[PDB]
């Protein structure tokens, strides 16, 4: 009887351990995802400012060209349950944030290509003046 | 019944995390593409700056 | 799975860094260029 | 490949401003400084190829200086960031700090680099005061950019370093700001706040922090962190350092105390033992 | 659409340098090379539209050569990268290698590292030139360490160390794993790779019959990283060291099976473990 | 403010000769003016919700910008004309709009954006016009461009839309090969199952068993089908399909292919 109960004491301590490892990993994932979200914020912002500046450059260039054991199992399960519920929250959380950032990256990237093209256009026009 | 519920929760969270692995892989793809295009944008910006300055010196 | 949620986001941190630097650099040279064309236009007239 | 030393010598020769009668016939010296900067950049690239990173950083610093003289401050900031890359790659943290300071001054992206400067000051040079300053100012710039997350990482670092440096009240205030910015890490912020308030022998403020966290955040109410902070407050009020140590071991057994918490808890225990001794 | 063959013929005709008496009356040949490169690029684009990828790559190589002759090295590197894209996508790995080598030589003269890593990938997977792939990964990771992309340096060095260990250079792979450990210490973000790095360092050392160094590596890992101390990897490495010291290959096989059941042994580990087993069995045969 | 009048003037203005060429500035400027006039009329139409007229105005615009020598802007205006024509249910001219936009995007080296719209084009060929033989071509060329861009996900999506549709057109083995390439360069269950079903629809059961076995490195229903087919029994299959319909409702594709397999059994019973 006793050997098995020791075996499950081992199983549940190790379970609580690696669950905590999942927990800490998931939070620091979310931390850097916020960090990188805000980084993509400024990427968008400079793209916006450059869009305005390329409008100005377009017009200027155009004008230029013109010009005991049971209890411990129970407690370990308690705490594993707590962590597991909370980790579920963390998984749903990461999925949502990745989704939002994915649309943001797509828009950022299209804007970058457009700005790049406009800059080659203006540079080529300026070369002929 | 508690252990089974905990298991169901863990399996669901595994599913969500596998989805996340797929999403972060797509994100890493996208970020590599964006870094390439941002390098392109930077180079084009230096080029446009220099061309405009040369147009000034040609005119003046 | 979480461990891959940690390592891959690290691999992507770098991409974010280089992107931000290159993009704002491009913005400053676009500003310099727009000013260059503004002074181009003033004396072209 | 060109010899980078010769390139630097030509950059030096071109970088001399036009003096005297010559100034009346030479055009703007800006072009000369641009060309000297380009030569220095070529020398820096060649040094980077040879893995002579400190020399490459020095060449980038010279190029950035010439760019500043040319009126191309933005090129100078970019080149200072490149000199920084060369120096912090070469293990010359001091010149890396200098390069970030010049780049940040030009940029004021500043925040990003001000945070990296704080990191160097903390880990490589152990100038914790300036690292605290760097994190605080970076976090403020982020808060101005409505960047809650980047502001938060800066204020976490600032509060941690302040608390380790004995500035418990200021660290508790920064934890209060983190709490206010995160409402709606939060459990951890409540714990740390109380801990600083216990290191300042301000037990009642810790009790208020506990009550606040219990009332405002249900997740903290039922958390191990809240129970642990309560138990610590009870021990501090009772003047029993051994009970505090027992609570620390229990919390360690279930949730590993990192180095920071250990250090704060040791100081709190030390305070308790001091009033015990002072009463004998 | 213009005939790309005719465009290449015109590019060839224009790309002739001015020789003799004509050189006194002709301006810089740079402009002729630029125009020839433009014609080559147009031919390459037309080939790419036709899915004749290898011909597009060849046209881009010609364009990059003319760009080099024109003094526009940066454009030449870009065009070598395009030639590369055409070659990799056409299944012509050799010309892709050549294109990356020219492009890297130009860029080096952060991005060079990127293309050097890609070159290492081609050498490993398509051409199976493991030695030059090792060289590419080493140099790329070195450049990334000189650029403080710690993670790219780590990815290049894990590739380099894995290839070195598979190639019998166990000591050098162990040294690279020491560097990886030293670069991964104290980061909450590399702790899992840290357990793997300790395990692979120990396995490489055991493949070198230096059980002493394996025991020291395990002790270091147990002392420096609590997560490794209690990990399955640390216990497994203990067990392998113990089997090696006992000269009991069957015990090592049992340990490998036990570790496999809980944590799948990837191919690299299987190879190195089999090498360790063979070293044990050889010592048994020699003792008898 | 009358869009009719805007288009009248856009016709009158959009190549000068004689004294007019001499006195007045460059021709491309006039073509740009006519382009802008048609854009203004098109926006008035879009606001007033005459989408077909808005898209025709954008077509006139697009032709005018490319007559000015603005290929990119022309492509953009063609996409805009497509937005109008698509939102207005006029599929034919919407397909035309994309073919011009793509034509530009392609000749202009913008393959990634080409692909994005190549796929959208294929979607309207498949869903609305039902010209599958050309939707397969679009789904194929778009995925090949995505392959060049190293954006595996989108390339895969394209080749799945290709393979599914080729399995419907009856190119069963080609579909199974596309599916194999979709397994190597990678949901992985469905690729195996679809491959086996297509291969069984070609009356090639040996390969079908092989390809499940390869899938040990859904799959059980495929055995149950390989057995129902290997013993000329279109009641075992018809029952296994009925049973699998409970824990995973069959989509249209599977129903079609499975009916083809059932028929390939019955024809073999009466031979």
């Amino acid at each position: 009887i006793k050997f098995t109960k020791q075996s499950s004491v081992a199983s549940t301590r190790n379970t609580l351990k690696m669950a905590q490892d999942a927990e800490r990993a998931g939070m620091n994932t979310l931390g850097m995802l916020g960090h990188q979200s805000e980084q993509l914020n400024n990427v968008e912002g400079n793209l916006d400012l450059m869009k305005v500046q390329n409008k100005v450059a377009d017009e200027k260039v155009a004008e230029l060209k013109k010009l005991e054991m049971e209890l411990e199992i129970d407690r370990n399960l308690d705490q594993i349950q707590q962590v597991s519920n909370r980790l579920k929250k963390m998984a749903l959380t990461t999925g949502k944030e990745l989704d939002s950032q994915q649309k943001r990256l797509n828009n950022i990237e299209e804007s970058t290509d457009d700005l790049d093209i406009n800059l080659h256009m203006n540079t080529n026009r300026l070369a002929g003046i | 019944s508690r252990t089974a519920e905990l298991q169901a929760e863990i399996d669901d969270t595994v599913g969500i995390m596998r989805d996340n692995i797929n999403k972060v892989a797509e994100r890493g793809e996208r970020l590599t593409s964006i870094e390439d295009k941002a390098d392109n944008l930077a180079v084009s910006a230096q080029g446009f700056k220099r061309g405009a300055n040369r147009v000034r010196k040609a005119m003046w | 799975l979480f461990n891959d949620m940690e390592e891959l986001v690290i691999e992507q941190q770098e991409n974010v860094d280089v992107i931000d630097k290159n993009v704002e650099d491009a913005q400053l040279d676009v500003e310099q260029g727009v000013g260059h064309t503004d002074k181009a236009v003033k004396s072209a007239r | 490949m060109s010899d980078p030393v010769e390139l630097l010598k030509r950059a030096e020769k071109k970088g001399v401003p036009s003096s005297g009668f010559m100034k009346l016939f030479s055009g703007s010296d800006s072009y000369k400084f641009e060309e000297a900067a380009d030569l220095c950049v070529q020398a820096a690239t060649i040094y980077r190829l040879r893995k002579e990173l400190n020399l490459a950083g020095d060449s980038f610093l010279k190029a950035a200086d010439y760019q500043k003289k040319a009126g191309n401050e933005d090129e100078a900031g970019n080149t200072y960031v490149e000199a920084y890359k060369c120096f912090k790659s070469g293990g010359n943290s001091v010149n890396a700090v200098d390069s970030l300071e010049n780049a940040i001054q030009i940029f004021t992206r500043g925040a990003n680099f001000k945070f990296e400067l704080g990191e160097i000051l903390e880990n490589d040079l152990h100038d914790y005061a300036k690292a605290i300053d760097c994190y605080e100012l970076a976090g403020e710039w982020y808060a101005q950019d409505q960047s809650v997350a980047l502001s938060n990482k800066c204020f976490i670092k600032c509060a941690d370093l302040k608390a380790l440096d004995g500035q418990y009240i200021e660290a508790s205030d920064i934890y209060s700001k983190l709490i206010k910015s995160s409402m709606g890490s939060l459990k951890d912020y409540f714990l740390k706040k109380g801990l600083c308030q216990l290191a300042a022998t301000d037990a009642v403020a810790a009790a208020r922090t506990l009550q606040e966290g219990q009332s405002e955040d249900p997740n903290f109410a039922d958390s191990r962190e809240s129970n642990f902070l309560k138990s610590l407050i009870d021990a501090v009020n009772e003047g029993d350092s051994e009970q505090l140590s027992e609570h620390c071991k229990e919390f360690d057994n279930f949730m590993r105390l990192d180095k920071w918490k250990i250090t704060i808890l040791n100081k709190i225990k030390e305070s308790i033992q001091q009033q015990e001794d002072d009463l004998l």
